[PDB]
C-alpha cells in the first residue's frame, strides 16, 4: 500500500513498454502477463464481496484469452518460421489472433465481463487501469494490420456499437454506463485498421483523455445517476459545467474535440469507396449520444436531489490532469483538422 | 504513409530533414496560446478560488507548457504533410505513365428543362 | 562505532544464522571483480572448441600457416 | 513496433542469426533466401515477386510437399501384394 | 535432382573398426593437406556432389596413413588400442601409462609429431579448382531495389484536410 | 531401453498386489468402517472443507519453482558463453530471489 | 512397433478428456500425472532431456499445491466420478468419439481431418531429422543461455518478484 | 534384459533385511535385544513377514474410494523402485543424457503415494494424515534442488556418471562443507524412518498411508518407504563420497562404495531414535525462514568459484 | 504434419473444458495448467524438428510464465472461499 | 564427416533404383528435379527419405535419444 503500489503501478507502465518496444511474438505474450499480474491486487485493494467476484471475472475472462494468443504465435513457428511481428501469413492463424485481441478491444462477443469488471472497483483511481489498459492490444493490431481476414473484423466493428449502443439504455450504475461507452469507442477502433492504420492512435488519444477526465470527475463519491444527480444543488456548481462539456464531446458534435474521431474514420472509408458500411456507423452513433444525453440531466436540471446534508468545507482530491487535460477535450476543433499527421 | 521506408525508426525530432523553416508567431499557436490560459480559467473552478481571471498567478505555467508541446507538435505537423508531397511528387515522375493530360475540349451535354 | 560493530552483535544473539546470509552472499559479488585471476577462466573458454575448424583461403594474410606444429595465430599456452 | 528500441539492442528474434555457439538451424539454406528477398520494402507489400523462396521455405519446415510424394510410393508397394514384389536391401 | 554415379567414389573405403580412429590423434598431424582442401571445399559449396573429387583423395591417404603403422611398431599400437576398448569412453584417462609405450616406439620414425595443444584453426588454400566462392543457392534479387528519390521537400502550400 | 526398463519394474509391483489380493479369503462381514485407528463413529461424515493455515505458504512454492527450473541452466549453460556477461545475469536471479522471500518476513501468515 | 510417439501421443489425449468432462480436480488432477508424464516422453523421445524433464518439474511440484486445495476450499463435499455421472460421463463418450474414431482412419491411407493438411503414416518421418551435429550435438543440447536474451532474463525476475508481493495483497 | 530383474528381487531382499536393523541397531540404542529367537540372529523373521502379511492378511477398506486406493501401493513401488535404474554404481542401467534429472523427478512423483492415500478413505481421519504430508515435503523440495545445482556447478554436469570421476583425490565433504549437513536434513523430505521425518509416523497423530491401508497394500507401502532410505543414502555416496574410480578392477570399487553407504545407513535410523517430531508448524519455520537463505547465500557462492579460479567440465 | 495433429486434437478438448463450467471453479485452474501444458508440447516438436538452439530457450520462458498466471488465480481461488464458504460458478451476486 | 556422405550418397542410388521399378505403365513419376523448386542448394534431409524398406534397420537409424546404446 504505502511503497510497493507504486511500483506495481510501475510494472503496468513497464509492461506497455514490453509490448511497446518488441519484435519477437514470446515478448509481446510476457507484456501481457505483466499485465495480468499487477491490475488484480488493484482490482482488490479495500478487499470486498463485489471486488472478489470482479477480479476472478477478470482473471478468467483475460488469461484464457491470451492463451488463445499464444496458439496463433505457435502456428507462427508450425508456418512461415521465423519468429517476428509483422504478418501472420496464414489465415488459419489470423482467426484465433483476431478472436483474442477481441477479448480485450474487439467486444462484440465478448462483451460480457466488462460491465461486472467496472463495478466491481472500490476506488475511482481503480477506473482509470481499464481505460488505459486498451492502448496495450492496440499496439500490437498496428502492426499485423495485413493478412487478416476483413470480414471477421468489421463484424466485430459493427456489431460492437449495436451492443454499446443498446446495452448502456437499461443502466443507472454511472461504472456500468462508462462500461458500456468504452465497448461503443472501441468498435470505432477496429474499423479503422483495415481502412489506413494512421489516426487509429489518434482514435486513442481522443478516447484515454475524454475518459481518464471523466472519472477525475467523479473524484467527489458517485456510482449511480442519482448520486451524480446530487453535485449542482448540494456541492460545486461550476464543476457540472465541465461534466456537461466533457459528456457532449463523448457523444459525437462539431463544437467539441469528440467528433475528430468521426471525422477521419468516415473520410479514410469513403476513400476505399464504402458506402452502406458507414451508414450504418452514423445511426448507431446516436444510441452512443443517448446515456451521455441522460447524464447531462444530472447537471442540466432542477431533478430535486437536494437532501438534508449540506457541505460547506473544500474539497482537496487528488487531480492528476482535471485541469490540462479537459481543455484538451472541450475545444480542440481549430487546433485538430493538421494533428492527424502528428500521430504517427 | 503510416510506415517510414526513407526517415529512421523512433525519434522525436526530425534532424535528418531540418529544412523546412518552423513558423514565427502563427495563427494556430495563439489558439493553443489560448487553450493554455483556458485551462488556467477552469483549475479555479474545480479547485474553488476567487476569480477566473484574476486569480493566482499559476496560470504562467499553463500557457508556457502548451506552447512549448505545441510548437514541437506544429513542427511535425509540417513536416509530416511536406514528406507527404514529397513522396507523391516523386511517385508521378519514377512511373509517367500513370498520369496522363488531357485539355481544352468541347463536348455535348444534356440540358435540364424548367 | 554506532552501527559498524554495535549492531552486528545483535544479529548474533538472536537469529544468529542472518550473519552467514549476508556475508557469504555480499563476498560472492565483491570477489569476482577485485581479484586478478578471473580473466583466466573467460581465455580457456573461449579456447576450447565446440564445433569443427574452418579452413579459410588463403591470399596475402599473416600469422596463419599449415595444421602442423607451428607458430601460427595464437596457440593457448597459458599453463601447461 | 510502434516504437523501436535505439543503441541498445535487444533481438536475437527473427530465425538464421548469430548462434548460440556454433550450431545451424536445420532450416539454414531456405532461411538465408527469405532475408535476401525480403531485405527492401517492395517485396513482402507486393507479394509476388518472392512467391518462388516462399513456397521452397514452406517445404522446409512443414515438409508437407515431400509428405505427399513419400505417400504415394509406400501406397504402391502395400498395394502390389503378391504381384511385383523386389526388395533389394 | 542428377545423383551420384553407380561405381562411387574411393574404391575399398574406411576403416574396418571404429575407436581405432579416436585412439589416435595423430591423423591431424600427418596427412592433412587433401583434408583440409576438402574441408575448404565443402564449406564454400555445400553441395557434395561437387568436392567429392577432393574426397577421394581423403580415402586414400587414410590407407596409407594406417599402413606404415602395421609396417613399423604394430605391437605397441595393438596393446594401445585393447586398452581403449576395454574402458568405456575414456579416451586419455587410466590408458596415459600404456601411451608411454606408445608415441615413443614412432619416434624413431620421422612420421610422429604431438598435438601439444589445439589446432587452432588454420587457413591455407593450394588448389582453388576454379576459384569457386561466388555460387550459393539465389536465383532472383527480386525487382533489385525500390525506387527512391531524395531532394529535400521546401514545405508544400496548404494542408490536404478540409481546413486549411 | 528406458521403455522395457520402467515397466518389468512397474508389472511386477501390481503382480504383487494379487498376490495378495487372491489369496487370503474367507468372510466380509460388515465389520469395516470409515474413520478407524482410533474407533468410535465417525462424527464428520463424508468430507468438509477445513482449508486455511497454509494457504500462503503453498502458493509461493508454485512462484519459486519456476525460477529454480530456471536455475538449472548454471551448470550445464556456462561452458560456451562469455562468463562476464553471465555474473551479472546469472547472479541477479538469485538476488531477487532474497528480496521476494525479504517481503516474505514482514508478517509471513498464519503459519 | 515402428511407432514411438504415436503411441503416447492417444494417451496424451486419453487424459485430456477428463478436463472437459469434469471428473473433479482429483481423478482430473490424475491425468496431468498420466498425460502429462507420458506428455514427457512425446518431447524426450524427439530429443532433449533437459526440456523434456523439466515437465517433471513443476507440472508434478505444481500439482501438489492445487492437491492443497482439493482437500480444501470448495470441492470437499462429494467426489463426484466421472462413471457415476449422467452429464458427466455423456461428454467423455462423446469424448473418445473425438480420439479413437479419429486412429480407425490412420489405419490404411491418409487419415481424415478437420484442418487442411494430410496426416498421412509418417514412421520413418516422424523423427524428420538428421544426424549433423556431433559435439556439443542437439539444439535443445544448448538450449537455456543467459547470453543473448540478457533483455528476458530481468523481465522474468521482475515477473517472480512481483507475484509474491500481489499475493500478499490480495492475502 | 536380466539386470532389471537383477535389480528388483535382491532389493526388495535388501529392503527385507533392513527391518533386522530398523530393530537391532535401533534396540541397542534403546539398550534392548532385537531379532533372537525366529533365526540364528533373528534372520529368519525378515522374510517371514512376507508370509505373514501378503498370504493371509485380507482386508480391504470399507467406505473405501473407486479404483484409487489400490493405485496407490502400485505408486509406492512402481516409482521408487524405478529410482534404482538412474543410479551410476560402478555401471548404470541405462547410463541418462542427463542424471540427476530423472533422480529429482522420480523423487517428487514418489510423494504422490502418501498422497493418493489420502482419498483412499472418503473419511476425513486419514486426509489429515495426507495434509501434514503435504506440508512436510513442499517446502523442502525447493532447496534439494538448490544444494543440488551448488554441487553440480562445482563438478561436471546433470551426468551421473562425471560424479565419480570428479573425485579422484579428496571427496565433496571438505569442499562444501555446510551443503554436506544440510544433506542429512534435505534427505528426509520424504516419508522417511526419522526424527525431522514426516506424517507416516504414529507418536501424536494418526499413522498416515496406513491407517486407510490394510496389511497388503499397507506392507507394500513400507517396502517403497523404507527402500527410500536407502536410495538417499546411496544418492549422498555419489555427490559427496567417492574414494576411488579403477575401470579396470570392479571388485575394489563395490566393496569400498558399500561400506561408505552402510555408515550412512546406520545414520538415519542414528537419527530416528534419538530426537523428537519437529512438529508441523516448526519444521516450516526450520527451512524457508532459517535454512532458505543460507542455501541461496551458499549458491550465491557456488557461482561465483569457477569464475574465480576455473572450474568448467 | 502428422504427430502435430494428435496434439491440436488435445488443445480442443481443453479449450472446451476453459468454456464449460460445472460447479466448482477448481475445473478451470487445472484446464489453465492444462491448455500451457498442450501449448508447451506444441512449442517443443515445431524448434527442435527444424533446429533453432537460439529460439529453445523461448518455450523455457513460456514453462515459467505457464505457472505464473496459475499461481495467481488459484491464490485468488482462497479469497473467494473467505467471503463465502465454498467457491462456485453457480453462486455469483453481480450483474 | 566424409563416411556419413558416402553412407547417403548410397542410400539415394537405392531410392532411384526402386522408383523406377514400382512405377512403369499408369502413375506419373518423373522423379527429375526433386520436390524442391530452387535446384540450387540442394539439402541431403536424409531422415524421412532415407531407407524406404525394412523395419529392424529404420528403427535403429531414428532413435538415438530412445534406448540410446
Amino acid at each position: 500500500n504505502p511503497i510497493i503500489f507504486i511500483i506495481i503501478l510501475l510494472t503496468i507502465m513497464l509492461g506497455t513498454i514490453i509490448v511497446m518496444i518488441s519484435s519477437h511474438w514470446l515478448l509481446v505474450w510476457i507484456g501481457f502477463e505483466m499485465n495480468m499480474l499487477a491490475i488484480i491486487p488493484i482490482m482488490m485493494k479495500n478487499h470486498n464481496p463485489r471486488a472478489t467476484e470482479a477480479s476472478t471475472k477478470y482473471f478468467l475472462t483475460q488469461s484464457t484469452a491470451s492463451m488463445l494468443l499464444m496458439m496463433a504465435v505457435i502456428i507462427n513457428l508450425m508456418f512461415s518460421g521465423q519468429w517476428t511481428v509483422m504478418k501472420l501469413f496464414n489465415p488459419m492463424a489470423s482467426m484465433l489472433m483476431t478472436m483474442a485481441l477481441a477479448m480485450k478491444l474487439g467486444m462484440a462477443p465478448f462483451h460480457f465481463w466488462v460491465p461486472e469488471v467496472t463495478q466491481g472497483i472500490p476506488l475511482s483511481s481503480g477506473l482509470i487501469l481499464l481505460t488505459w489498459q486498451k492502448l496495450a492490444p492496440m499496439s500490437v493490431l498496428y502492426q499485423i494490420f495485413p493478412s487478416i481476414n476483413l470480414n471477421l473484423i468489421l463484424t466485430l466493428s459493427v456489431l460492437s456499437i449495436l451492443i454499446g449502443g443498446w446495452g448502456g439504455l437499461n443502466q443507472t450504475q454511472l461504472r456500468k454506463i462508462m462500461a458500456y461507452s468504452s465497448i461503443a469507442h472501441m468498435g470505432w477502433m477496429t474499423a479503422v485498421l483495415p481502412y489506413n492504420p494512421t489516426m487509429t492512435l489518434l482514435n486513442l488519444i481522443i478516447y484515454i483523455i475524454m475518459t481518464s477526465t471523466m472519472f477525475t470527475m467523479f473524484m467527489a463519491n458517485s456510482t449511480t445517476t442519482t448520486l451524480s444527480l446530487s453535485h449542482t444543488w448540494n456541492k460545486t456548481p461550476i464543476m457540472t459545467v465541465l461534466i456537461l462539456a466533457t459528456l457532449l464531446s463523448m457523444g459525437g458534435l462539431p463544437p467539441l474535440s469528440g467528433f475528430m474521431p468521426k471525422w477521419m474514420i468516415i473520410q479514410e472509408m469513403t476513400k476505399n469507396n464504402s458506402i452502406i458500411l458507414p451508414t450504418f456507423m452514423a445511426i448507431t452513433a446516436l444510441l452512443n449520444l443517448y446515456f451521455y444525453m441522460r447524464l447531462t440531466y444530472s447537471t442540466t436540471l432542477t431533478m430535486f436531489p437536494s437532501t438534508n446534508n449540506m457541505k460547506m468545507k473544500w474539497q482537496f482530491p487528488l487531480m492528476k490532469k482535471m485541469t490540462f487535460l479537459p481543455t484538451m477535450v472541450v475545444l480542440s476543433t481549430m487546433m485538430l483538422p493538421l494533428t492527424p499527421m502528428l500521430s504517427v | 504513409x503510416x510506415x517510414x521506408x526513407x526517415x529512421x525508426x523512433x525519434x522525436x525530432x526530425x534532424x535528418x530533414x531540418x529544412x523546412x523553416x518552423x513558423x514565427x508567431x502563427x495563427p494556430r499557436l495563439a489558439f493553443v496560446g489560448f487553450l493554455g490560459y483556458c485551462s488556467g480559467l477552469i483549475d479555479n473552478a474545480i479547485r474553488r478560488r476567487p476569480v477566473l481571471l484574476a486569480g493566482l498567478h499559476r496560470q504562467l505555467l499553463y500557457i508556457t507548457s502548451f506552447v512549448f508541446v505545441g510548437y514541437y507538435l506544429l513542427k511535425r505537423q509540417d513536416y509530416m504533410y511536406a514528406v507527404r508531397d514529397h513522396d507523391m511528387f516523386s511517385y508521378i515522375k519514377s512511373h509517367x505513365x500513370x498520369x496522363x493530360x488531357x485539355x481544352x475540349x468541347x463536348x455535348x451535354x444534356x440540358x435540364x428543362x424548367x | 562505532a554506532e552501527r559498524v560493530a554495535a549492531f552486528l552483535k545483535n544479529v548474533w544473539a538472536k537469529e544468529p544464522v542472518l550473519v552467514a546470509s549476508f556475508a557469504i552472499a555480499g563476498l560472492a559479488v565483491i570477489l569476482p571483480t577485485l581479484s586478478p585471476y578471473t580473466k583466466y577462466s573467460l581465455m580457456i573458454n573461449x579456447x576450447x572448441x565446440x564445433x569443427x575448424x574452418x579452413x579459410x583461403x588463403x591470399x596475402x594474410x599473416x600469422x596463419x600457416x599449415x595444421x602442423x606444429x607451428x607458430x601460427x595465430x595464437x596457440x593457448x599456452x597459458x599453463x601447461x | 513496433q510502434k516504437r523501436l528500441g535505439v543503441d541498445l539492442d535487444r533481438w536475437m528474434t527473427i530465425q538464421s542469426a548469430e548462434q548460440p555457439h556454433k550450431i545451424p538451424s536445420r532450416c539454414h539454406a531456405f532461411e538465408k533466401e527469405w532475408i535476401e528477398c525480403a531485405h527492401g520494402i517492395g517485396s513482402i507489400r507486393a507479394e509476388k515477386e518472392c512467391k518462388i523462396e516462399f513456397e521452397d521455405f514452406r517445404e522446409c519446415l512443414l515438409r508437407q510437399k515431400t509428405m505427399k510424394r513419400l505417400h504415394a510410393i509406400r501406397r504402391q508397394r502395400e498395394k502390389l501384394i503378391k504381384e511385383g514384389k523386389y526388395t533389394p536391401p | 535432382e542428377l545423383p551420384s554415379l553407380e561405381d562411387l567414389k574411393v574404391q575399398e573405403v574406411k576403416v574396418s573398426s571404429s575407436v581405432l580412429k579416436a585412439a589416435a590423434h595423430h591423423y591431424g598431424a600427418q596427412c592433412d593437406k587433401p583434408n583440409k582442401e576438402f574441408m575448404l571445399c565443402r564449406w564454400e559449396e555445400k553441395d557434395p556432389r561437387r568436392c567429392l573429387e577432393e574426397g577421394k583423395l581423403v580415402n586414400q591417404c587414410a590407407l596409407e596413413f594406417f599402413r606404415q603403422i602395421k609396417r613399423h611398431c604394430a605391437e605397441p599400437f595393438t596393446e594401445y588400442w585393447t586398452c581403449i576398448d576395454y574402458s568405456g569412453l575414456q579416451l586419455f584417462r587410466r590408458c596415459r601409462k600404456q601411451q608411454a609405450q606408445f608415441d615413443e616406439c614412432v619416434l624413431d620414425k620421422x612420421x610422429x609429431x604431438x598435438x601439444x595443444x589445439x589446432x587452432x584453426x588454420x587457413x591455407x588454400x593450394x588448389x582453388x579448382x576454379x576459384x569457386x566462392x561466388x555460387x550459393x543457392x539465389x536465383x532472383x534479387x527480386x525487382x533489385x531495389x525500390x525506387x527512391x528519390x531524395x531532394x529535400x521537400x521546401x514545405x508544400x502550400x496548404x494542408x490536404x484536410x478540409x481546413x486549411x | 531401453n528406458l521403455m522395457l526398463a520402467l515397466l518389468t519394474n512397474f508389472t511386477l509391483a501390481t503382480l504383487l498386489v494379487i498376490i495378495a489380493f487372491w489369496l487370503p479369503q474367507l468372510n466380509v462381514y460388515s465389520e469395516k468402517t470409515s474413520p478407524y485407528e482410533c474407533g468410535f463413529d465417525p462424527m464428520g461424515s463424508a468430507r468438509l472443507p477445513f482449508s486455511m493455515k497454509f494457504f500462503l505458504v503453498a502458493i509461493t512454492f508454485l512462484l519459486f519453482d519456476l525460477e529454480i527450473a530456471l536455475l538449472l541452466p548454471l551448470p550445464w549453460a556456462s561452458q560456451t558463453a562469455n562468463l562476464n556477461t553471465m555474473l551479472t545475469m546469472a547472479l541477479f536471479l538469485i538476488i531477487l530471489l532474497a528480496v521476494s522471500l525479504a517481503y516474505e518476513w514482514t508478517q509471513k501468515g498464519l503459519e | 512397433m515402428l511407432y514411438i510417439v504415436f503411441i503416447l501421443s492417444v494417451i496424451f489425449v486419453m487424459g485430456f478428456v477428463g478436463f472437459s468432462s469434469k471428473p473433479s480436480p482429483i481423478y482430473g488432477g490424475l491425468g496431468l500425472i498420466v498425460s502429462g508424464g507420458v506428455g514427457c516422453g512425446i518431447v524426450l523421445n524427439f530429443g532433449g532431456s533437459f526440456l523434456g524433464l523439466m515437465v517433471f518439474l513443476i507440472y508434478l511440484g505444481g500439482m501438489m499445491v492445487v492437491f492443497g486445495y482439493t482437500t480444501a476450499m470448495a470441492t470437499e463435499q462429494y467426489p463426484e466420478i466421472w462413471l457415476s455421472n449422467k452429464a458427466v460421463l455423456g461428454a467423455f463418450v462423446t469424448g473418445l468419439l473425438m480420439e479413437f474414431f479419429m486412429v480407425y482412419y490412420v489405419l490404411k491411407d491418409k487419415e481424415v481431418e478437420v484442418v487442411f493438411e494430410f496426416n498421412g503414416l509418417g514412421d520413418w518421418v516422424i523423427y524428420d531429422t538428421g544426424d549433423s551435429g556431433f559435439f556439443s550435438e542437439e539444439a535443445m543440447g544448448i538450449a537455456a543461455l543467459y547470453s543473448y536474451g540478457t533483455w528476458l532474463v530481468i523481465v522474468t525476475g521482475w515477473s517472480l518478484l512481483i507475484g509474491v508481493v500481489v499475493i500478499m495483497e490480495i492475502t | 534384459m536380466i539386470n532389471i530383474l537383477m535389480l528388483i528381487i535382491p532389493i526388495l531382499l535388501a529392503v527385507a533385511f533392513l527391518t533386522l536393523v530398523e530393530r537391532k541397531v535401533l534396540g541397542y540404542m534403546q539398550l534392548r535385544k532385537g531379532p533372537n529367537v525366529v533365526g540364528p540372529y533373528g534372520l529368519l523373521q525378515p522374510i517371514a513377514d512376507a508370509i505373514k502379511l501378503f498370504i493371509k492378511e485380507p482386508l480391504r477398506p470399507a467406505t473405501s474410494s473407486a479404483s484409487m486406493f489400490i493405485l496407490a501401493p502400485i505408486m509406492a513401488l512402481g516409482l521408487a523402485l524405478t529410482m534404482w535404474i538412474p543410479l551410476p554404481m560402478p555401471y548404470p542401467l541405462i547410463n541418462m543424457n542427463l542424471g540427476v534429472l530423472f533422480m529429482l523427478a522420480m523423487s517428487s512423483l514418489a510423494v504422490y503415494s502418501i498422497l493418493w492415500s489420502g482419498w483412499a478413505s472418503n473419511s476425513k481421519y486419514a486426509l489429515i494424515g495426507a495434509l501434514r504430508a503435504v506440508a512436510q515435503t513442499i517446502s523442502y523440495e525447493v532447496t534439494l534442488a538448490i544444494i543440488l545445482l551448488s554441487v553440480l556447478l562445482m563438478s561436471g554436469s546433470f551426468t551421473l556418471s562425471t560424479l565419480i570421476t570428479t573425485q579422484e583425490q579428496m571427496w565433496l565433504i571438505l569442499p562444501a562443507w555446510p551443503l554436506a549437513m544440510m544433506w542429512f536434513i534435505s534427505t528426509l523430505a520424504e516419508t522417511n524412518r526419522a526424527p525431522f521425518d514426516l506424517t507416516e509416523g504414529e507418536s501424536e497423530l494418526v499413522s498416515g498411508f496406513n491407517v486407510e491401508y490394510a496389511a497388503g497394500p499397507f506392507a507394500l507401502f513400507f517396502m517403497a518407504e523404507y527402500a527410500n532410505i536407502i536410495m538417499m543414502n546411496i544418492f549422498t555416496a555419489i555427490l559427496f563420497l567417492g574414494t576411488s574410480h579403477n575401470p579396470h578392477m570392479p571388485e575394489l570399487y563395490t566393496i569400498n562404495f558399500t561400506i561408505k553407504s552402510l555408515l550412512l545407513t546406520m545414520s538415519f535410523l542414528w537419527i530416528r531414535a534419538s530426537y523428537p517430531r519437529f512438529r508441523y508448524d516448526q519444521l516450516m519455520h526450520l527451512l524457508w525462514k532459517n535454512f532458505l537463505p543460507l542455501t541461496l547465500a551458499l549458491c550465491m557462492w557456488h557461482v561465483s568459484l569457477p569464475i574465480l579460479t576455473s572450474g568448467i567440465p | 504434419s502428422m504427430v502435430y495433429m494428435n496434439i491440436m486434437m488435445a488443445f480442443t478438448v481443453s479449450l472446451v473444458g476453459l468454456l464449460m463450467y460445472r460447479s466448482h471453479l477448481m475445473s478451470s485452474l487445472l484446464c489453465l495448467e492444462g491448455m500451457m501444458l498442450s501449448l508447451f508440447v506444441m512449442a517443443a516438436l515445431t524448434i527442435l524438428n527444424s533446429h533453432f538452439t537460439l529460439a529453445s530457450m523461448m518455450p523455457i520462458i513460456l514453462l515459467v510464465f505457464a505457472a505464473c498466471e496459475a499461481a495467481l488465480g488459484l491464490s485468488l481461488l482462497v479469497m473467494v472461499s473467505n467471503t463465502y464458504g465454498t467457491d462456485y460458478v453457480q453462486n455469483l451476486n453481480l450483474l | 564427416l566424409q563416411a556419413e556422405k558416402d553412407r547417403r550418397v548410397l542410400q539415394m542410388l537405392r531410392e532411384n533404383l526402386e522408383e523406377e521399378a514400382t512405377v512403369m505403365k499408369d502413375x506419373x513419376x518423373x522423379x527429375x528435379x526433386x520436390x524442391x523448386x530452387x535446384x540450387x542448394x540442394x539439402x541431403x534431409x536424409x531422415x524421412x527419405x532415407x531407407x524406404x524398406x525394412x523395419x529392424x534397420x529404420x528403427x535403429x537409424x531414428x532413435x538415438x535419444x530412445x534406448x540410446x546404446x
